[PDB]
């Protein structure tokens, strides 16, 4: 939360962010599952 | 991985690279970086 613009930030559910091949992620647990049909694939 | 033939097609041809997993560093710290 150190250099931002815009307006701040909305958190609350404290959960250290998680580095992913798309970039660095909040909010999110890690876990190793499969699923072949997303409803809404990250 | 990726197929010899599309390892061809793929180096081939000009691809420039939008960063998939660090392409932000990659023009921080060192056009698709304008
Ligand atoms: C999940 O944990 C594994 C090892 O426990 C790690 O390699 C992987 O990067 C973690 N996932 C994320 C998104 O950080």
């Amino acid at each position: 939360s150190s250099t931002m613009s815009q307006y701040s930030r909305s958190t609350r559910s404290m959960y250290g962010p998680l580095q992913t091949p798309v970039g660095c992620v909040l909010g999110l647990v890690n876990s190793s599952l499969f699923v072949e049909d997303c409803k809404l694939p990250l | 991985a990726r197929s010899a033939i599309e390892d061809l097609l793929f180096d081939k041809v000009t691809i420039a690279d939008p960063g998939y997993m660090q392409g932000y560093d990659d023009c921080m710290q060192q056009l698709i970086c304008a």
